[PDB]
RNA sequence: UUAUUAUAUGCACUUGUAUGAUUAACAAUGCGAAAGAUUCAGGAUACCUUCGGGACCCGUCUUGAAACACGGACCAAGGAGU
RNA sequence: GCUGGUUCCUUCCGAAGUUUCCCUCAGGAUAGCUGGUGCAUUUUAAUAAAUAAUCUUAUCUGGUAAAGCGAAU
RNA sequence: AGAUCAAGGUUAUGAUAUAAAUGUCCCAGUGGGCCACUUUUGGUAAGCAGAACUGGCGCUGUGGGAUGAACCAAACGUAAU
RNA sequence: ACCUAUACAUUACCGCUAAAGUAGAUGAUUUAUAUUACUUGUGAUAUAAAUUUUGAAACUUUAGUGAGUAGGAAGGUACAAU
């Protein structure tokens, strides 16, 4: 009859997944985050002074706090419906980077350079993003082994 | 073996009502401007509209 | 092989004739070498002189509506949908008797005992020859089994 | 449909780690030229890895049975699935063409076994010459010549006059 | 800029209002399922022309 | 779909049409067809067709 | 070279093509007849007469009333948002 | 906080049956939905290089099937 | 981190926008619900209860399984085809 | 091959929502004609004729569009006395 309160429902979430227990790495005690370096909020089991509570874990956010050994985030969570902002304070080793910006920054500097090579011939930019297309119309020699090549099933009886 | 070209330029005509429609197929279908029965528009095909076209 | 069938049955336009577009006969003839022209026989029944008789069978009835602005007919000559399409576009007229006169004979003579609403058939409906039909007013409702008529007007060949 | 015949080859799109994929082929009898295009995937998903869309369907080819005027009979192997007794199966039906020899075979398999079309895979079609048909309801027709006064009609019943006058007296000998 | 597909296409069919196709006489054959078992809606892609000769 | 006549003409059961084209003229059916006394009755599709006015 | 097309038709006129939700020449049928008054369509105005389908008999609380759920015999005047 | 009745016509729009709190559990406040009242403005408002919503592209996110006992428990 | 100069393509995924954008009255109501598919506890169970995610019924006529608030077609200005 | 829905389409029509147009009429406007400046030919003058009104809360025109109790605002009518 309960959630209500403060750490219930942490079966596979809040601990350490397999073969990573014990002493923390020291890479994540080194990282640096400016204002606007978009970052994630996730779970941990090796700094037991601080957590993001039962709903947040698995969400990412902006950073507008720079402090002693903490990070204060903006994050969106579902109320019904007034989806608000929330300011959560947390010690740093709960937190991983976004890599979702980390494709986009090399989407920038290619476009500053591929326009820069375009600045000698003019046409054309072609600088937006497009997924795969309907391709072509080949003609295909066998070339490699003419047809039939006939796999027809018969397998049930066992 | 000469393949034909697999094509762009589809054309999409609604078939079924306004009602008894699935949850997130209500926003996709207002996102092609098919609303009434037997209305149609065209698309520019790629993968990025197939998995909009598949969810209707 | 079927290319002469794009040719040989234009001999009806050569036996009518108009511009004579075929020399091979297709004659339905009594000759042993003349075994063609392919009639979709049989039927042999007239119902076509004038007021060719066709009794009436209720409105274009839904199961649970009416749509009484139209009406549906039973055309006693016809029995397949190639028959009845010759009853496109004819009028449809039905007489039924009543008491008084109340009108002088001026457009061509009428002592006025007969009274008749009017109309016009359109299209073939039933896969055997029942052919629905619209009237001037509405087919007065008690006629389902009255002997209404179809006159030849207008007609062609 | 009348179950026309298509042969069909798949592609497995040409990914650079191994270009020129081996392009396997089926033999599909199908109600339509539009529907074998997504039946070939059902046969192909029994053997290779190959899922749509990681492969293309290079040319379906309608093939035009060669000897229609002759009356050559065929056997078909068969995989029916009834209620739970999915099996192997061998039959034959004596037909004119191969394309008529699969409509009839469906519409016997749906006729005595109920065997819907979602449980039949035409695994093989062989042109049997003679002398190996087991099939007692067929090979009694091998016996040319035959007297055969099985006098039938359409029994068009009867015809036009729904109140006739002339007593329709079938046998007429 | 539609039948040949080009780079002005995206503005070349928001320019059309959706049509008002009538209803295809002969009918719809079943309207039950996807094309490749029963037959109607879906990946039909080539027999759309026998529809639009009727439906429009 | 068909009714039968009464004139059996010999052929091999795997005959091409050309010997049937040969033998049908040899079996003089086209002579004796229109003399069959109730294929005189066949002439109501060959004369009583359309029975002009 | 061979095909091809539009541009090189002003001047008045014409019941005249098409254009402003592109329907209209003809023909018949008839006198708004001093007052009087025939003709053609319409017309359940609210009946009665004749047939085809429809169809539970009205408030209301409730998920649900045709209710084998409560209130209603009929009518005129009075009555509840100040 | 419980039942009965709460009287003229059309046009427009069109819900609730939930969370909390309460000697409340047949009721009320509360947000919720709705309706009204305008008001500020987009080359997304008047003779796009800016937005807000679904898929794509990319990037993180969970232990439920399916498994798994020739690992723990 | 801030203010301020210097260089800068066509603004950077698709498809739309029946128009988007907000402050009051806290505005009348309503705070008892029902069902089918999957997913599913309680119980042997039921046209019972107890729910999460949708669609619908209450608010809704309707054409169709004679019948039936939900079933499946389709969501209802007056008219002919 | 046919079968029927108040659904789908097209023509009318109703109301509703949206968009858009119209006010120097002691003018505007054609139709003719006299003349003319004459610029071949386009314009101004003069005569003759006729069309030209609305609670701009009007009027024209255009597209789309219409279910509904619980409930809120919209103009409309009865029965009053001042």
């Amino acid at each position: 009859t309960n959630s209500k309160g403060y750490r219930r429902g942490t079966r596979d979430m809040f601990s350490r997944p397999f073969r990573k227990h014990g002493v923390i790495p020291l890479s994540t005690y080194m990282r640096v985050f400016k204002i606007g370096d978009i970052v994630d909020i996730k779970g941990h089991g090796a700094v037991q002074k601080g957590l993001p509570y039962k709903a947040y874990h698995g969400k990412t956010g902006r950073i507008f706090n720079v402090t002693q050994h903490a990070v204060g985030v903006i994050v969106n969570k579902r109320v019904r419906g007034k989806i608000l902002a929330k300011r959560v304070n947390v010690r740093i080793e709960h937190i991983h980077h976004s890599k979702c910006r980390e494709d986009f920054l090399r989407r920038v500097k290619e476009n500053e350079r591929l326009l820069k090579e375009a600045k000698e011939k003019g046409q054309w930019v072609s600088l937006k993003r497009q997924p795969e297309q309907p391709k072509k119309a080949h003609f295909v020699k066998k070339l490699e082994e003419p047809i039939a090549l006939a796999p027809i099933p018969y397998e049930f009886i066992a | 073996f000469y393949v034909p070209a697999e094509a762009k330029l589809a054309f999409v005509v609604r078939i079924r009502g306004i009602n008894k429609v699935a949850p997130k197929v209500r926003k996709v279908l207002q996102l092609f401007r098919l609303r009434q029965i037997n209305n149609g528009v065209f698309i520019k095909l790629n993968k990025a509209t197939i998995n909009m076209l598949r969810i209707a | 092989m079927a290319d002469t069938q794009a040719k040989s049955t234009t001999a009806p336009k050569a036996a009518k004739a108009q511009k004579a577009p075929k020399a091979v006969k297709a004659p339905k003839a009594e000759k042993p070498a003349a075994s063609e022209a392919k009639v979709s026989a049989k039927k042999y029944k007239r119902h076509g002189r004038l007021f060719a008789k066709a009794v009436f069978t209720g409105y274009k009835r839904g199961l649970r509506n009416q749509h009484e602005n139209q009406a549906i007919l039973k055309i006693e000559g016809a029995r397949r949908k190639e028959h009845g399409s010759f009853y496109v576009g004819k009028r449809c007229v039905y007489v039924y008797k009543a008491e008084t006169k109340k009108c002088v004979p001026q457009h061509p003579e009428r002592k006025t005992r007969v009274r008749a609403v009017w109309g016009k058939v359109t299209r073939i409906h039933g896969n055997t020859g029942a052919v629905r039909a619209r009237f001037n007013r509405n087919l007065p409702g008690h006629a389902m089994g009255h002997r209404i008529r179809i006159m030849l007007y207008p007609s062609r060949i | 449909g009348l179950l026309k015949e298509y042969e069909v080859v798949g592609r497995k799109l040409p990914s650079e780690k191994e270009p020129q994929t081996p392009l396997y082929k089926m033999r599909i009898f199908a109600p339509d030229n539009i529907v074998a295009k997504s039946r070939f995937w059902y046969f192909l998903r029994q053997l290779k890895k190959f899922k749509k869309t990681t492969g293309e369907i290079v040319s379906i080819k309608q093939v035009y049975e060669t000897s229609p005027v002759k009356i050559k009979n065929f056997g078909i192997w068969l995989r029916y699935d009834s209620r739970s007794g999915t099996h192997n199966m061998y039959r034959e039906y004596r037909d004119l063409t191969v394309g008529g020899a699969v409509t009839q075979c469906y519409r016997d398999m749906g006729a005595r076994h109920r065997a819907r079309a979602h449980s039949i895979q035409i695994i093989k079609v062989d042109s049997i010459p003679a002398a190996k048909t087991r099939r007692v309801h067929v090979k009694q027709f091998h016996d040319s010549k035959i007297k055969f006064p099985l006098v039938q009609r359409v029994h068009h019943k009867g015809n036009r006059k729904l109140f006739s006058f002339r007593k329709p007296r079938t046998y007429f000998q | 800029e539609i039948f040949t597909v080009g780079p002005n296409f995206k503005y070349a069919s928001n320019f059309l209002w959706p049509f008002k196709l009538n209803t295809p006489t002969g009918g719809w054959r079943k309207k039950a399922n996807h094309y490749v078992n029963g037959g109607d809606f879906g990946n039909r892609e080539d027999q759309i022309n026998r529809l639009l000769r009727k439906m429009v | 779909n068909l009714h039968l006549t009464k004139y059996r003409i010999k052929f091999p059961y795997t005959a091409p049409t050309r010997i049937v084209r040969k033998a049908w003229t040899e079996s003089d059916l086209k002579a004796q067809w229109k003399v069959s006394p109730w294929s005189v009755k066949a002439q109501n599709i060959c004369k009583r067709s359309s029975l002009n006015d």
